[PDB]
């Protein structure tokens, strides 16, 4: 990005792979930080009245 | 509620093809271009050589008539 069309065409002509499309300089889809806080679910225990440690 | 990170709605396809476009043309065309440009250069070089031969004979005339 931040380039004109002439050198863009020179890039896509020196390697005909459409380098403008994906270029490994991310601008947009950096993951937006300060995410919401998670609430972690608990799996096959905290199930009351049946979690017998003699069993498992 | 649960706030893990699953794939939200599924992710699209990811390519893995050996995609090589094979830029260029056939080799017979390459030989044709090479021999054509080479022979073009040969004809132009021939013409310039014999023009300078004409001028070199004129310089010989200069040194002949200049001598006594």
């Amino acid at each position: 990005a931040s380039a004109t069309r002439l050198i863009q065409g020179l890039r896509n002509w020196a390697s005909g792979r459409d380098l403008q499309a994906k270029l490994q300089l991310r601008y947009q889809e950096i993951s937006k930080r300060t995410q919401p806080p998670p609430k972690l679910p608990v799996g096959p225990s905290h199930r009351l009245s049946n979690n017998y440690y003699c069993a498992r | 509620v649960k706030q893990d990170m699953p794939p939200v709605g599924g992710y699209g396809p990811i390519d893995y093809k050996r995609n090589l476009p094979r830029r260029g043309l056939s080799g017979y065309s390459m030989f044709a271009v090479g021999i054509g440009a080479l022979l073009f250069g040969y004809w132009s070089m021939m013409r310039w050589n014999r023009e300078r031969r004409r001028l070199q004979i004129e310089d010989f005339e200069a040194r002949i008539a200049l001598m006594p």
